[PDB]
């Protein structure tokens, strides 16, 4: 069908658009890595070039240089270790700890038991779920007046499914997607996931993302 | 003399490590490999005292190789550049005797080999849930 | 009425949310590359330099060989970090923009620009010529104008890139301010050689209009 051809066109436009934010992101990352490491690497180079020129002439200075070359590398590598760790975002295991602290501080009972924990989820999808989990619980604390909050995080079939339930009262209108609820839905749907809500006996959010 | 096998997929690093360890009077690199299978095959067949193992290698990882060698009397020391999550728990469950950083000074690697041969468990603080 | 303004907003707010996720997806792709690229080459630089130190007296020849590869390894690591922006698309002018913002702020002169309206897809040569002229136009503002404000506009019109540098100070030059070996004539000669142009208006402060072919 000619519809297949249209979807080609839609996919190309979406990829063309994406590439302009990707190209911008690269341009930013690059300028900042070259800032924090661009001198350090250039230094490792010169200091090792000089140490080679002194090996026979002044072996003592060659050693001194090498001690420095070695030191600036170890710290550069350590900087990188930090940079990469940071670029990778909120891990779901870490978000679970954040929500336990938040719920306890709010005098809301937190109910969670590990079952079917995702063995492998992409760092992106993990970060999206962390963001949604944080928001679901922020909403419980700010609005529900709940005394209990139950979180379930399971790898079911080809999805990671998170449910956040509370025993408070839902405060929104018939259509509460205007902000966090619509924000979570849009971010999940971009990832070919979904967000469903049940507001009968308190509020229950079911969020799923492929895995 | 301590017999060592080195499993490291990056040839430049594999060669530099072997060179660094052959400098020691009480140590000897008896074999070199680039995959987890190379490590399982050599250790089961040649039985070196110690196996220096990188984690991410093609085919079988050093963690997978360590699991296959859990019961063999060989002392495995893991060498990694980064601490990806769960690497530590998988390492200790496999019974790794050492889990160190690739870029830790050479003096500290030779020291860990001797300590491990003395029945000690040597884990880099950096590579365990830090700060 | 302006209910559409609230909807137009609703939309760009969403669009930007999706933008931040495709940005995050990239950040992740880059860390994995760095993890291998830098991580390994830095781990190697470390070991190879550690070994080089151990062979200074033992085998000075091998210590040298190691250091050659430590320099080589470091030089590429840095060039792999330059290569994570596999475009070079309008980057010298974007770096000059940073330089002139610093210079104008240091001089207590308000800098008026629109970062988003800046051309890419100009030849690297013509981009570098414009960067040089932009630097000089602003050096002149700082040294001579006594301006309180400086406005830079960079526009891609038809097949020219046009840069205007305006200031609200007072022009200090003579009837003919284009002198051998100095900036105004220098910029004009360099631009004209590139089939570009330089025009000046000194009525309400000083305004320079510089144009160069795209290429
Ligand atoms: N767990 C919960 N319990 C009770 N009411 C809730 C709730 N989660 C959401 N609501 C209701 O739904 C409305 C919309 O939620 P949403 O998260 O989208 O916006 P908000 O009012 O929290 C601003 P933001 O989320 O940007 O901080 C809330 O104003 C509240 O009335
Ligand atoms: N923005 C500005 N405001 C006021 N006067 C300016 C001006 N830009 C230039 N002028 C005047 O015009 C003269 C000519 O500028 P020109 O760039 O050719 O040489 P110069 O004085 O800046 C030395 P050089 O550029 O080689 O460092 C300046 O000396 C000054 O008197
Ligand atoms: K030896
Ligand atoms: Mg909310
Ligand atoms: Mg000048």
């Amino acid at each position: 069908k000619e519809r297949e051809r249209l979807e080609e066109k839609l996919e190309d436009a979406n990829e063309r658009i994406a590439e302009l934010v990707k190209l911008e992101e690269r341009q930013r990352i690059a300028r900042d890595l070259e800032d924090t490491l661009g001198q350090k690497l250039s230094l490792i180079g010169l200091k090792s070039d000089l140490a080679r020129k002194l090996i026979y002439k002044d072996p003592e200075q060659a050693a001194r240089e090498l001690k420095s070359v070695q030191q600036t590398a170890r710290t550069s590598l350590n900087e990188v270790r930090k940079i990469v760790s940071s670029m990778k975002g909120i891990r779901l295991k870490d978000e679970l700890i954040n929500i336990k602290q938040i719920l306890e501080a709010a005098d809301i009972m937190f109910i969670y038991e590990e079952e079917k924990w995702p063995e492998n989820i992409s760092l992106l999808n993990e970060n999206i779920l962390s963001m949604c989990l944080k928001e679901a619980v922020t909403n419980v604390v700010k609005h529900s007046q709940a005394k209990t909050c139950r979180v379930d995080i399971q790898q079911l079939w080809k999805e990671v499914v998170i449910t956040v339930s509370d025993d408070g009262t839902f405060k929104g209108e018939e259509n509460s997607f205007s902000h966090g609820l619509l924000g979570m839905r849009e971010r999940l749907e971009f990832a070919n996931g979904s967000l469903h809500i049940d507001t009968e006996n308190g509020t229950k959010l079911t969020m799923a993302i492929p895995n | 003399m301590i017999s060592i096998f080195i499993a490291e997929d990056q040839q430049m690093l594999l060669g530099a490590l072997g060179s660094l360890l052959n400098l020691e009077d009480d140590m000897e690199v008896v074999g070199k490999g680039t995959t987890g299978q190379d490590a399982v095959d050599f250790v089961k067949k040649r039985q070196p005292d110690v196996c220096i193992m990188d984690i991410e290698m093609p085919g079988k990882t050093g963690l997978e190789a360590a699991e296959e060698l859990k019961d063999t009397g060989c002392k495995i020391i893991i060498l990694t550049t980064f601490a990806r999550p769960g690497y530590f728990q998988r390492a200790i469950k496999a019974g790794v005797k050492g889990y160190l950083l690739k870029d830790s000074p050479s003096e500290e690697l030779a020291n860990a080999i001797r300590s491990v041969m003395n029945g000690k468990r040597i884990y880099a603080p950096e590579l365990m849930e830090d700060l």
